[PDB]
RNA sequence: CGCUGAAAGCAUCUAAGCGGGAAGCCCGCCCCAAGAUGAGGCCUCCCACGGCAGCCGGUAAGGACCCGGGAAGACCA
RNA sequence: CGAUGUCGGCUCGUCGCAUCCUGGGGCUGAAGAAGGUCCCAAGGGUUGGGCUGUUCGCCCAUUAAAGCGGCACGCGAGCUG
RNA sequence: AAGUCUGGGCUAAGUGGUAAAGGAUGUGGCGCCGCGAAGACAGCCA
C-alpha cells in the first residue's frame, strides 16, 4: 500500500508494439511528508501529504504552525493515504514501476440538476403516437393504497456528478521522473487541472 | 374518470 | 433420497433413526434411504 | 394532608458484574435500580434512580439454545433493508450491546425512559473508567 | 450387557491422572487429553481406571458408556497405536511420498498433494497401499477419511481408494 | 457426506465432542456517513481586556460582507 | 352511488418461491455423454420479430434460460385511448 | 399496581406463542405376555 497526490494534466495516445494505447498523463511528485498517524496516538496508521506549493502570504496561523511542526514549506493541499509509511520525509513518482497497477481517485465533472434521462438512463416517453408533454418524464413512481408512499433510495432528478470517483486497476505505462510524470492507461474521473490520488491497486 | 357502466 | 410424510421400513433391512430432529430411513439398499419431510 | 414530595438528591453510583448471569434476569434487577423503585421517596415524574456501571458484559450467560437461535433485527427503511443477526455474532462484535439492547426493552418509552437509558454504562471487561464516581458493588 | 462399567486394564507405561472435567493420559508415544463431563467420577486403581455413574436415568446411562470407550482408546492409542490402511486400485492410479506429504495419482489432470496435519504420519508400502498412523484414534479416522474422499470407489468399475477390508460392489453399466 | 461414540456388549453423522460442504449469509471491494444529541479522535493557532454557570462594550486566533471569477452551480452552497 | 376511472400498451419498479437458467446435492430402469425425479438455493439473469385492440395463444429466428404469481388482476392529479 | 411465594410432577420443542389424515427406537409413567444359569437377546465359530 503506496500512494501519491497529483494532478490529472490531459489525455493522449502513445505507440508500443505497433499498438495505439490511450493514456491519460498525471503530474504526481514531489509530496512532503508533513504529518504521520499512528496506532498509538491516532489508532490507525497512514501519513498525510502535501501537494500545490502555496504562498505564504495567503497561509493562516494554525496552518503555519502545523507546517512548521514538519518543518516543510507550506503547500495548498493535505490528504492522508491510509496504510502508507514512506521511508523518506518525501514521496515522489520513483514508487511505481511501469507495469504495475493503479486505483485512481478524483472527483468527476459535475452536471448540476439532471434529469432521469441523464442520471439513470431512463427510456423516457415516446416522441409520436399521441404523447403528451411526458417525452423525458420518469413514469409511475409507484402503486396504489398497498403501500401508499414512495420507497427510499428511489431513482429521481438530482445533482449528478461533482463526486468522488475511483477507477479500479489502471496499468502503469511509462514513469518519468525528470518532469514528475505518471501515464497510465484509459481514463480518470474529473477535469484537467483536479486533483487526484494514486495508489497500489487493492485487485489480485 | 369516465363512463363507469 | 425418498423425501414424505409417512417414512417406514420397505425391507428388513431398514433401519430408523433419528438425527438434528428428523427422522430418517437409511439401508443397504439405496433405494430405501427415507427422509420425512 | 398532601402526599410527602422528595427534594433534589445526589444520586448513587453502583458497580455490577455480569459474570455468569442470565441475561433476563439480570436485565430486570438494572431496570428496577434505573427506575429508583428501591426508594420509600420514588417519585413516578423525575429521574431519582442509580447510575449503573456494568463490567464483564461479554460474560452474560443465555438458557437452551439462544445463542444461535435468537435473532436481533434492524430495519433500514430501504426495501430489502432488513438486516437479521443472530445472538452469538452480536456477542462476538459487539458485545455491550446485548445487555444494553435487554435493558433498554424493559424501560418507559418517552423522555424520562430516554434519559434513565443514558445513565446505563455498560463495559466489555472487568474495568471502567468510572473510578473517580466510586461505584459501590452491589450483588445481583 | 454394558460398557461402562468394564474397568480399563491400563498396561505398563502408561499413567492416567484424573483432573475436573479432564483425564490425561501419558505414555511412550505421547500425551492426551481427554475432556470428560464433570457430572460423572472417574477414579485410578492398581491397573485398573473405572468410571461410575452418579444415576439410572437416560443421560447418565448414556455418559457411562461414552466415558469408559473415550479413555480406553486414549490408553490404547499410548500404549500399541493406531492405524487405518488405504488401497489404491484402478490401472493407472497409484501413490508416492513427497518428504513427509503424500502424493496421489488418482487420473485427475493434476497430481493432489496431502499435507498431514501435526501428529500424523504417512507410509507407503507400495504405491498401490497407504498406511495413516498416530496417537489419535479421531484424527486418524478423520486424515483416513480425507484422503478416501479425494476419489471415492466408482459405483460401476473396481476402481478408486478404498478402505482395509471394505467390500466391493458394482452394478451392472451395460 | 463424514470422524470418533453411547444409551441398546452389536450398530448408529449425535445424545458429549470434532470435520467437510452452495452463484446463497457475514466480512472483504466502491460510495455516503459523528444531529452516532452515544454529537468521537489527532495536529496547529488564540488568549487570562475592561465595566457590573449572567449582563454591556472594545479585541485575539479567525470569519463574514463587498468585488474578479470558476469543467462549482436553479437560488444557496 | 353529496363518484373508490374501469382492458391492453408504455414508463417505473418492488416483493414471494410452489425455481425457467445459472450454483450445490440424494436416487436412478445413472457405462460415458445426454437425461429423469426429488432436496437445498431468490444473488444475478430471464432476447428480437409476424398475426390480432387484445390479455391469451400460435408462428419465425435465436438463447444458459426465454419461470409462475402479489402489490386496488401494481402504476391515467405519470402518458396513451 | 401486586409472590423472581411454598409444595409435588412434566416439557427441551422457545413447544408454550395458530392447522388435518398419516408417520416415528422423542420422553416420562403404568400394564399384559414370552424366553431366562431346564443358562436366554446381542457379539463370535459353525
Ligand atoms: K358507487
Ligand atoms: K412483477
Ligand atoms: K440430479
Ligand atoms: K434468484
Ligand atoms: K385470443
Ligand atoms: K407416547
Ligand atoms: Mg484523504
Ligand atoms: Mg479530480
Ligand atoms: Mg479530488
Ligand atoms: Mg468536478
Ligand atoms: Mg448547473
Ligand atoms: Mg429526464
Ligand atoms: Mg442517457
Ligand atoms: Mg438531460
Ligand atoms: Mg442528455
Ligand atoms: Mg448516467
Ligand atoms: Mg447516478
Ligand atoms: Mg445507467
Ligand atoms: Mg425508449
Ligand atoms: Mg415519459
Ligand atoms: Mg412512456
Ligand atoms: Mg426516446
Ligand atoms: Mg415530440
Ligand atoms: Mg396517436
Ligand atoms: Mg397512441
Ligand atoms: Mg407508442
Ligand atoms: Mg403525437
Ligand atoms: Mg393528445
Ligand atoms: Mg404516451
Ligand atoms: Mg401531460
Ligand atoms: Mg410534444
Ligand atoms: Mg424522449
Ligand atoms: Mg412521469
Ligand atoms: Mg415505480
Ligand atoms: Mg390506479
Ligand atoms: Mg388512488
Ligand atoms: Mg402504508
Ligand atoms: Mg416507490
Ligand atoms: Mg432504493
Ligand atoms: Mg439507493
Ligand atoms: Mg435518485
Ligand atoms: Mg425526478
Ligand atoms: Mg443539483
Ligand atoms: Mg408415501
Ligand atoms: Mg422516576
Ligand atoms: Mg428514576
Ligand atoms: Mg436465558
Ligand atoms: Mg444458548
Ligand atoms: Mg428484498
Ligand atoms: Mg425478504
Ligand atoms: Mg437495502
Ligand atoms: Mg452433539
Ligand atoms: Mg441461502
Ligand atoms: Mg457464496
Ligand atoms: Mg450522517
Ligand atoms: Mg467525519
Ligand atoms: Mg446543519
Ligand atoms: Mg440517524
Ligand atoms: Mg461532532
Ligand atoms: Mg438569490
Ligand atoms: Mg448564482
Ligand atoms: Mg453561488
Ligand atoms: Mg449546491
Ligand atoms: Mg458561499
Ligand atoms: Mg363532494
Ligand atoms: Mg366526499
Ligand atoms: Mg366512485
Ligand atoms: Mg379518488
Ligand atoms: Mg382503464
Ligand atoms: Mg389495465
Ligand atoms: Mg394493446
Ligand atoms: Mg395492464
Ligand atoms: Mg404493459
Ligand atoms: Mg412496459
Ligand atoms: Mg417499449
Ligand atoms: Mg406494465
Ligand atoms: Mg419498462
Ligand atoms: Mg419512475
Ligand atoms: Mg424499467
Ligand atoms: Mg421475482
Ligand atoms: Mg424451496
Ligand atoms: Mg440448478
Ligand atoms: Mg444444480
Ligand atoms: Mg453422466
Ligand atoms: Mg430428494
Ligand atoms: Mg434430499
Ligand atoms: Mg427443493
Ligand atoms: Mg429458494
Ligand atoms: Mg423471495
Ligand atoms: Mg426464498
Ligand atoms: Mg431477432
Ligand atoms: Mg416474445
Ligand atoms: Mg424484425
Ligand atoms: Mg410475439
Ligand atoms: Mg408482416
Ligand atoms: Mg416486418
Ligand atoms: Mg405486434
Ligand atoms: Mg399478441
Ligand atoms: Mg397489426
Ligand atoms: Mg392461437
Ligand atoms: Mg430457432
Ligand atoms: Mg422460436
Ligand atoms: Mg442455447
Ligand atoms: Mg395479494
Ligand atoms: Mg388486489
Ligand atoms: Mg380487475
Ligand atoms: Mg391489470
Ligand atoms: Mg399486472
Ligand atoms: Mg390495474
Ligand atoms: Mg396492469
Ligand atoms: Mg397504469
Ligand atoms: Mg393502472
Ligand atoms: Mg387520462
Ligand atoms: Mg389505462
Ligand atoms: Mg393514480
Ligand atoms: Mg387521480
Ligand atoms: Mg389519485
Ligand atoms: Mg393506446
Ligand atoms: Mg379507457
Ligand atoms: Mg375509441
Ligand atoms: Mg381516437
Ligand atoms: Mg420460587
Ligand atoms: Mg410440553
Ligand atoms: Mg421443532
Ligand atoms: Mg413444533
Ligand atoms: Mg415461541
Ligand atoms: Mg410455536
Ligand atoms: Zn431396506
Amino acid at each position: 500500500m503506496k500512494g501519491i497526490l497529483g494532478v490529472k494534466v490531459g489525455m493522449t495516445r502513445i505507440f508500443r508494439d505497433d499498438r495505439a494505447v490511450p493514456v491519460t498523463v498525471i503530474l504526481a511528485g514531489p509530496c512532503p511528508v508533513v504529518q504521520r498517524r499512528t496506532p498509538e496516538k491516532d489508532g490507525y496508521t497512514a501519513v498525510q501529504l502535501g501537494f500545490l506549493p502555496q504562498n505564504p502570504k495567503r497561509v493562516n496561523r494554525p496552518l503555519k504552525g502545523h507546517f512548521a511542526k514538519a518543518g516543510v514549506e507550506p503547500v495548498r493541499i493535505l490528504r492522508e493515504i491510509r496504510d502508507f509509511n514512506p521511508e523518506g520525509d518525501t514521496v515522489t513518482v520513483e514508487i511505481f514501476k511501469p507495469g504495475e497497477r493503479v486505483d485512481v481517485t478524483g472527483t468527476s465533472k459535475g452536471r448540476g440538476f439532471a434529469g432521469v434521462m441523464k442520471r439513470w438512463n431512463f427510456a423516457g416517453g415516446p416522441d409520436s403516437h399521441g404523447a403528451h408533454k411526458i417525452h423525458r418524464h420518469p413514469g409511475s413512481i409507484g402503486n396504489r393504497k398497498t403501500p401508499g408512499r414512495v420507497y427510499k433510495g428511489k431513482k429521481m432528478a438530482g445533482h449528478y456528478g461533482a463526486e468522488r470517483v475511483t477507477v479500479m486497476n489502471l496499468e502503469v505505462v511509462d514513469v518519468i521522473p525528470e518532469e514528475n510524470l505518471l501515464l497510465v492507461k484509459g481514463a480518470v474521473p474529473g477535469p484537467n487541472g483536479g486533483l487526484v490520488i494514486v495508489r497500489e491497486t487493492k485487485k489480485a | 374518470a369516465a363512463a363507469k357502466c | 433420497m425418498k423425501v414424505r410424510a409417512s417414512v417406514k421400513r420397505i425391507c428388513d433391512k431398514c433401519k430408523v433413526i433419528r438425527r438434528h430432529g428428523r427422522v430418517y430411513v437409511i439401508c443397504e439398499n439405496p433405494k430405501h434411504k427415507q427422509r420425512q419431510g | 394532608m398532601k402526599t410527602y414530595v422528595p427534594k433534589q438528591v445526589e444520586p448513587r453510583w453502583v458497580l455490577i458484574d455480569a459474570e455468569g448471569k442470565t441475561l433476563g434476569r439480570l436485565a430486570t434487577k438494572i431496570a428496577t435500580l434505573l427506575r429508583g423503585k428501591h426508594r420509600p421517596d420514588w417519585t413516578p415524574n423525575v429521574a431519582m434512580g442509580d447510575f449503573v456501571v456494568v463490567v464483564n458484559a461479554d460474560k452474560i450467560r443465555v438458557t437452551g439454545k439462544k445463542l444461535e437461535q435468537k435473532i436481533y433485527t434492524r430495519y433500514s427503511g430501504y426495501p430489502g433493508g432488513l438486516k437479521k443477526i443472530p445472538l452469538e455474532k452480536m456477542l462476538a462484535t459487539h458485545p455491550e450491546r446485548v445487555l444494553e439492547h435487554a435493558v433498554k426493552g424493559m424501560l418507559p418509552k418517552g423522555p424520562l425512559g430516554r434519559r434513565l437509558f443514558k445513565r446505563l454504562k455498560v463495559y466489555a471487561g472487568p474495568d471502567h473508567p468510572h473510578q473517580a464516581q466510586r461505584p459501590e458493588k452491589l450483588e445481583v | 450387557s454394558r460398557i461402562g462399567r468394564l474397568p480399563i486394564p491400563v498396561p505398563k507405561g502408561v499413567s492416567v491422572e484424573v483432573a475436573p472435567g479432564r483425564v490425561k493420559v501419558k505414555g511412550p508415544k505421547g500425551e492426551l487429553e481427554v475432556p470428560v463431563s464433570p457430572e460423572m467420577r472417574v477414579v485410578v486403581e492398581e491397573g485398573v481406571v473405572r468410571v461410575e455413574r452418579p444415576s439410572d436415568e437416560r443421560r447418565h446411562k448414556s455418559l457411562h458408556g461414552l466415558t469408559r470407550t473415550l479413555i480406553a482408546n486414549a490408553v490404547k492409542g499410548v500404549s500399541e497405536g493406531y492405524s487405518k490402511e488405504l488401497l489404491i486400485k484402478g490401472i493407472g492410479y497409484r501413490a508416492r511420498l513427497v518428504g513427509r506429504a503424500l502424493e496421489l495419482t488418482v487420473g485427475f489432470s493434476h497430481p493432489v498433494v496431502v499435507e498431514p496435519p501435526e501428529g500424523i504420519t504417512f507410509e507407503v508400502p507400495e504405491p498401490t497401499r497407504v498406511r495413516v498412523s498416530g496417537i489419535d484414534k479421531q484424527k486418524v479416522g478423520q486424515v483416513a477419511a480425507n484422503i478416501r474422499a479425494i476419489r471415492k470407489p466408482s459405483a460401476y468399475h473396481e476402481k478408486g481408494i478404498y478402505y482395509a477390508g471394505e467390500p466391493v460392489r458394482l452394478k451392472p453399466g451395460k
